RNA sequence: CUUGGAUUUACUGAAGACUAACUACUGCGAAAGCAUUUACCAAGGACGUUUUCAUUAAUCAAGAACGAAAGUUAGGGGAUCGAAGAUGAUCAGAUACCGUCGUAGUCUUAACCAUAAACUAUGCCGACUAGGGAUCGGUUGUUGUUCUUUUAUUGACGCAAUCGGCACCUUACGAGAAAUCAAAGUCUUUGGGUUCUGGGGGGAGUAUGGUCGCAAGGCUGAAACUUAAAGGAAUUGACGGAAG
């Protein structure tokens, strides 16, 4: 039978989608079906922030980010635990997790 | 609302309704006199026209046609008959 | 000040590479992997490999007279991964702990303009 | 065997008077042999240092500056812009989802001959009252902003040299003054000078340069 | 047996069986 | 593959592809599809219209145009990926999954092919039946808002209406075997117009004839025989090298 309204994708009012690969396994996954983080992470641990801080030849020197958006196919979200398997009725729930 | 005048809808909520799904569809454009500032004549404009209407008098332009209403020049008035 | 030279750190999933070069990089002060630190393929990315690398790194370049380093981190990035590898931190919170100073810090992972084909097909490497 | 070290010299980097701090740092070659000179060897490296270093202050921390040498002077180089460019990070925190990004480039030449292009990058700016949750321009507005990005950076690099363009750029007087000259196209942020390249190079001028060491 | 496979059995039999059929042409 | 200096580093050059991030339950197109800038060429829907013609229309066997990818013919190109082929591992065996090379192909110009889970698995035109908030395009009235430039005739935002779209949420008057459905409702209280298809499961999209194609194949398309089931949705349980 028909499990999602959203066909586990989001093309509505659209014919084809261009691909794009996953990071982890390099399958191609429509775009709009690829399962999506950006993450913007701290480039040095916690624990190291302080000791290049004080290594630092800069006084007040504010450290980089490391921006990335990272794509995944449908194995390999859910073999990487990033999306998880919900129940019937919390499946429909797609307000980002608080 | 199961019962409702249907004959005699009140006008305020009529006439925010498109103008085909009125009782009697009614247009909502008018024509306008244009006063120049140049000059003094009575100049008959159509409030949605779609040409750059000229006065006799002077070749300057009355207004420019836009996507709905037409855009009167500055020093143009104009009064709805 | 202090003598900069550009520690140009290439951390892959399967390598960690720390290399400090001078200013303009045509001059390589000192180039220790982290494959020279360990006998096993498995760990040649290891945060421990990095570290005992950085160090080493670090112990030639002051003989040579560089007290401080700019770093320019980078993953492998082209179309395979743009995620810098498990050796890239540990190398540079060595090179601080060393007594070498850092200046600035930036990302050069290459990214690409949408780029060429990825290697391992429509269907992904299957597992 | 050797310990190639040993045959190493040490030369001191001398930035354009352009910026404030021109001792940025030193370098080294193989040293100057009968054979080979280490002068000759020496010239034509280019070296990437952040623009906040060569003026002091930590707000140019994102632009980063090519210097390029091609002349010798004893143990001190002396050398010009080469190009610019953003870092990674900065660039990468600009670029957020539910606005507009608009890009424009231009090839033109300054007023001694050096050929250049100039990418500018601007995206559309939220308004305080805003309730929306995108600010997107309409695709006409963008055809006409990357116009008049392209004008402004033909018209402040054509009707001046490359020592006073790069004067210009430091308290980005192109990038604020295009972000006037599109107020009335649609309100933008973050109007920036991204990226500039050195195409072509006039032949060179030895006195020239020596007039931008001092 | 999978379908797509089904069908390409049959494909590669009747191909067979038409340039077998020419033999008495 | 590497002391014949591999890998790495900086500068420079050359080739082909590809257009990241911005990129969305957003747009356009009959569908397949379409994402760098600019110029040119001819199209297009919607909106606005107190313009014009007045039934010109709706749906349509036959017949036409287009039709992803792969594939065919002949040139050109051939970076990257990569059927076939070759190899290193694994295994009891592995012609495979994984790794290394790699030929056609992938790109382009002229022609062919006409098929996809070509999907919304949901024909088109017309009418009616219910609430809500978002969003794209157009039009029409109005701000403690920012800005041109100092303000308007700048533009943006904000608030109201409206037509058209891409969708979404709630409810069930109603439908349904249920999953579910604002259409899959207005169907035993059974008729708005019209086109196509199905009649238990296999045999079988097989054989044969015709027709199109260079071929691969496309379109049309049986029968003998065999069989009590095959199947749909949902429930409980059992099991899972799925998650918590
Ligand atoms: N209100 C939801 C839908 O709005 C439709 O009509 C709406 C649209 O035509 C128009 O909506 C505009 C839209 O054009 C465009 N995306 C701009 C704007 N954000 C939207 O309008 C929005 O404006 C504010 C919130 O900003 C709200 O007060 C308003 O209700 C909301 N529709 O305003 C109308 C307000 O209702 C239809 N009425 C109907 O499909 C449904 O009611
Ligand atoms: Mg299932
Ligand atoms: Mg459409
Ligand atoms: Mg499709
Ligand atoms: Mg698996
Ligand atoms: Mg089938
Ligand atoms: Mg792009
Ligand atoms: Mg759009
Ligand atoms: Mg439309
Ligand atoms: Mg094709
Ligand atoms: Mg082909
Ligand atoms: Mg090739
Ligand atoms: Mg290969
Ligand atoms: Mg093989
Ligand atoms: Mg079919
Ligand atoms: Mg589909
Ligand atoms: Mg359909
Ligand atoms: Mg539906
Ligand atoms: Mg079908
Ligand atoms: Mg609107
Ligand atoms: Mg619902
Ligand atoms: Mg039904
Ligand atoms: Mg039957
Ligand atoms: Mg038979
Ligand atoms: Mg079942
Ligand atoms: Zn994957
Ligand atoms: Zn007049």
């Amino acid at each position: 039978p028909k499990k999602r309204a959203s066909n586990g994708r989001n093309k509505k009012g659209r014919g084809h989608v261009k691909p794009v690969r996953c990071l982890n396994c390099a399958r191609c996954v429509p775009k709009d079906k690829a399962i999506k983080r950006v993450t913007i992470r701290n480039m040095v641990e916690a624990a190291a922030v302080r000791d290049l801080s004080e290594a630092s030849v800069y006084a007040e020197y504010a450290l980089p980010k490391l921006y990335n958006k990272l794509h995944y196919c449908v194995s390999c979200a859910i073999h990487a635990r990033i999306v998880r398997v919900r129940s019937r009725t919390d499946r429909k729930i797609r307000t980002p997790p608080q | 609302v199961l019962v409702q005048d249907l004959l005699h809808p009140s006008p305020a909520t009529e006439a925010k309704q498109h103008k085909l799904k009125t009782l009697v569809q009614q247009p909502r454009s008018f024509f306008m006199d244009v006063k120049c500032q140049g000059c003094l004549n009575i100049t008959t404009v159509f409030s949605h026209a779609q040409t750059a209407v000229t006065c006799d008098s002077c070749s300057t332009v009355l207004c420019t046609p836009t996507g709905g209403k037409a855009k009167l020049t500055e020093g143009c008035s104009f009064r709805r008959k | 000040s202090q003598v900069f030279g550009v520690a140009r750190i290439f951390a892959s999933f399967n390598d960690t590479f720390v290399h400090v070069t001078d200013l303009s990089g045509k001059e390589t002060i000192a180039r220790v992997t982290g494959g020279m630190k360990v006998k096993a393929d498995r760990d040649e990315s290891s945060p421990y490999a990095a570290m005992l690398a950085a160090q080493d790194v670090a112990a030639k370049c002051k003989e040579v007279g560089i007290t401080a380093v700019h770093i320019k981190l980078r993953a492998t990035g082209g179309t395979k991964t743009k995620t810098p590898g498990p050796g890239g931190q540990s190398a540079l919170r060595a090179l601080a702990r060393s007594g070498l100073r850092i200046g600035r810090i930036e990302d050069v992972t290459p990214v690409p303009s949408d780029s060429t084909r990825r290697k391992g097909g429509r269907r992904g490497r299957r597992l | 065997v050797v310990d190639p070290f040993t045959r190493k010299d040490w030369f001191d980097i001398k930035a354009p008077t352009t910026f404030e701090n021109r001792n940025v740092g030193k370098t080294l070659i193989n040293r100057s042999t009968g054979l080979k000179n280490a002068a000759d060897g020496l010239k034509g490296r280019v070296f990437e240092v952040c623009l906040a270093d060569l003026q002091g202050s930590e707000d140019h921390s994102y632009r980063k500056i090519k210097l390029r040498v091609d002349e010798v002077q004893g143990k001190n180089l002396l050398t010009n812009f080469h190009g610019l460019d953003f870092t990674s990070d900065k660039l990468r925190s600009l670029v957020r989802k539910w606005q507009s990004l608009v890009e424009a480039n231009v090839t033109v030449k300054t007023s001694d001959d050096y050929v250049l292009r100039v990418f500018a990058i601007a995206f559309t700016k939220r308004q305080p009252n805003q309730i929306k949750k995108t600010t997107y321009a309409q695709s006409s507005k963008l055809r006409e902003v990357r116009k008049k990005m392209i004008e402004i950076m033909q018209r402040e690099v054509s009707n001046c040299t490359l020592a006073q363009l790069t004067s210009k750029l430091i308290p980005e007087v192109i990038g604020r003054e295009i972000e006037k000259s599109t107020q009335t196209i649609f309100p933008l942020q973050n109007v920036h000078i991204r990226k500039v390249k050195l195409l072509k190079q006039p032949k060179f001028d030895l006195g020239s340069l020596l007039a931008l060491h001092g | 047996m999978r379908d797509k496979w089904r069908k390409k059995r049959v494909r590669r039999l009747k191909r067979k069986r038409r340039k077998v059929r020419a033999r008495s042409k």
